[PDB]
C-alpha cells in the first residue's frame, strides 16, 4: 500500500511549501 | 552527482540506498515505490563485466536517509530483502535495454517525513510528461566529480545530491552514442551550450528520475538513472529506463508476490 | 584496432612503436616522417590525468617491426631519443586539442624495405583529401578488443593491426561528443548502422592516420589517433589531431632542432 | 628532404616502388569522390 498517497512528500506538498528547484521542473514545461 | 546540490531534508523520500553487507559498501540507488517494494537498475544486480552478481542475501537497504557518513537515528531505516526480480529481457550484453528490477523487502517499511513511496506513471502522465525539453530530477549519492582517472576515494558527497535534468530528443541522443538506444530507454541531459550543468554519474545507478506533474502535484518516477555519464571522460547524454514503458512488467511482479 | 585486419610487410614502413625505458612497456604508436624525426601524440608522452609525464631518457623507440613477439633479424631498429617536443598549446586538461609530439632520435635511422617516411600534406593535399566520406587509413598495436572491463591480458594484437576508416563531418562528430572538438582535429568512424565495422583503440594513440594521394599516389600523413574509442565502453567517433593544421609547428621545431 | 627523404616520402618500397598494390588501399581510391 501506500499508492493512494504516493509522490506527496510530507515535508513538502503536505505542508504546502516548495523544495529549491521543483520550480524549475514548472517553467520547463513551458517551453 | 556532478554540478549538483545537496537536498533539502526530506526532499526525496522515496530515495533508497542500495548496500552489500560484507563488505559493506555502497553499490547503488534505489527508489521506494510502496511500504515492501523497490525499484532500482537491474545492472546493479547483475552486471558479469563488472562481476556484479547479487542475491537477496548480499543486499541491504536503507530508506529514509541524508547524510552519508552520520547515521540518522529514529530517521533511516535498514531492511533486508526478501526477493530479487531483475527483467527477463534484460539485455546487458550489449545496450542495458530494459534495465530494471524490483526488490521486495522483507519487512515493510514506516512511512515519515523522511519516508514516503513515489508514483509510478500511467498512459497520461507518460504521454504528457515524457517530452523532449521538460525536465527531470535526478538525485544520488554516486561521485560529485570525474572518476575516470585514478583513485575512488576523492569526489564522495556527505550528503544526499539533486539535480534537473531535460529530457533529451530521441534522434538526438541516438546520434550521440554507437549504442542501440531502445524504446525501453530515454535521454536526459545538458548540451554542453546550455550554460547550466549538472549530470548523473554511474554511482547514481538505479537512482530515480523523477517529475512533478503539474496536474495533480504528485512527483513520478519516470525514470531509472541507467548509465549516467557526468564522471565519465566523455559521454553527451546520461541513458534512463523507461520505467511507464516497463511498467507492464512491474504490476505482473507486484501482482503475484505481494 | 578493433576489426581491423594484420597489416602485410613493408605496407606502413613508416610505423613507429614507442616503449617505456623501464619498465620496459609498449606505450603508443608513431610515426617516421624523416630519419631523425618521429611524430606521435603529445597526450602519449605527457598526460597527468593518468600519472603520464615522460622526457626523452625515459623513452625508447622501434621501427620497422610488423610483429610484437619475434624478434626480426635484421629488420627493426631499436633507437634512443635525443629530445622529444610537445606542442605549447598542447591542451590536456580539456579536449586534447593540439595532441601532438615530435621525437627527435638520437642518431639517423637508414631506410630500407621495412622502414620508409611518410610525407607530410601540404594546403592542396589536406583541402583535397580531409572530406567526409573520404577515407583515410590507421595503423596500431592498440587491443584487439573491449578494454572497458577487467584485466588488460587478453587482446593483445601479435602483428601490427591496420584499418580504413572514412571522415566524419565536424557537426556529426560534435553530434557525438561531450568534449570542445577545436579545428585542429578530426574525426574518423563508421556509422553504428554499419555495413562496415572497424575502429581505432586508446593503445593507437599517436599512431598515423595516413591518405593515399590519387594525384602522385604517394602516402600523407593527415592526422594522428588522438583518442580512438573502440576499445571503450561507447564512443561513436574518434579524434584524430589535424596534422596539416599544426604543420607551421612542425616545420619549426625540425628547422630550429634539426640540421 | 629534411633529413629524411622528403624527395621520396610516402612511397613504400614495396609496394609503390615495386609497382605493386597492397590488399585495401583500393578501398581508399573508392571513397574519393
Ligand atoms: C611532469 O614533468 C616534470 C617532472 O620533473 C620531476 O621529475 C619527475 C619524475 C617527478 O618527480 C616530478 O615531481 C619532478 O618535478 C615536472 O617538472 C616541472 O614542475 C616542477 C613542479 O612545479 C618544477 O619544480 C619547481 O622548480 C622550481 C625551480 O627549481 C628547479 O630549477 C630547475 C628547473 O628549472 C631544476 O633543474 C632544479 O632541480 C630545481 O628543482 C622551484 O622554484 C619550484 O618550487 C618547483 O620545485 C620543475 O622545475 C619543472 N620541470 C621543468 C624543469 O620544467 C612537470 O611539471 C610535470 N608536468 C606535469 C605533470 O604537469
Ligand atoms: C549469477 O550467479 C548464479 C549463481 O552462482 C552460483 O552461486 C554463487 C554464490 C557462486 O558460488 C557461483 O560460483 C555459483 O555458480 C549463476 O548460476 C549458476 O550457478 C548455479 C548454482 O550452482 C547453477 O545452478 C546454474 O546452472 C548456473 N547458471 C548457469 C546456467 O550458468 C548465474 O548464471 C549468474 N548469472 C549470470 C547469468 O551470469
Amino acid at each position: 500500500s501506500g499508492e493512494a498517497d504516493c509522490g506527496l512528500r510530507p515535508l513538502f506538498e503536505k505542508k504546502s511549501l516548495e523544495d529549491k528547484t521543483e520550480r524549475e521542473l514548472l517553467e520547463s514545461y513551458i517551453d | 552527482i556532478v554540478e549538483g546540490s545537496d537536498a533539502e531534508i526530506g526532499m526525496s523520500p522515496w530515495q533508497v540506498m542500495l548496500f552489500r553487507k560484507s563488505p559493506q559498501e555502497l553499490l547503488c540507488g534505489a527508489s521506494l515505490i510502496s511500504d515492501r517494494w523497490v525499484l532500482t537498475a537491474a545492472h546493479c544486480l547483475l552486471y558479469p563485466p563488472w562481476d556484479k552478481n547479487f542475491t537477496e542475501n548480499d543486499l541491504l537497504v536503507r530508506i529514509g536517509k541524508h547524510s552519508r557518513t552520520r547515521y540518522e537515528r529514529n530517521i533511516e531505516k535498514i531492511s533486508m530483502l526478501e526477493k530479487i526480480y531483475i527483467h527477463p529481457r534484460y539485455n546487458w550484453r550489449e545496450n542495458l535495454d530494459r534495465d530494471i528490477a524490483l526488490m521486495k523487502l522483507k519487512k515493510p517499511v514506516a512511512f515519515s517525513d523522511y519516508i514516503h513511496p513515489v508514483c509510478l506513471p500511467d498512459r497520461e502522465t507518460a504521454a504528457s510528461l515524457l517530452q523532449a525539453g521538460y525536465k527531470g530530477r535526478v538525485t544520488g549519492w554516486g561521485n560529485l566529480k570525474e572518476t575516470w582517472t585514478a583513485n575512488v576515494g576523492k569526489g564522495q558527497p556527505s550528503v544526499l545530491q539533486v539535480v534537473n535534468l531535460p529530457i533529451v530528443e530521441r534522434p538526438v541522443c541516438k546520434d550521440s552514442t554507437r549504442i542501440r538506444i531502445t524504446d525501453n530507454m530515454f535521454c536526459a541531459g545538458y548540451k554542453p551550450d546550455e550554460g547550466k550543468r549538472g549530470d548523473a554519474c554511474e554511482g547514481d545507478s538505479g537512482g530515480p528520475f523523477v517529475m512533478k506533474s503539474p496536474f495533480n502535484n504528485r512527483w513520478y518516477q519516470m525514470g531509472i538513472v541507467s548509465w549516467g555519464k557526468g564522471c565519465d571522460r566523455d559521454g553527451k547524454y546520461g541513458f534512463y529506463t523507461h520505467v511507464f514503458r516497463l511498467k507492464k512488467w512491474i504490476q505482473k511482479v507486484i501482482d503475484q508476490f505481494g
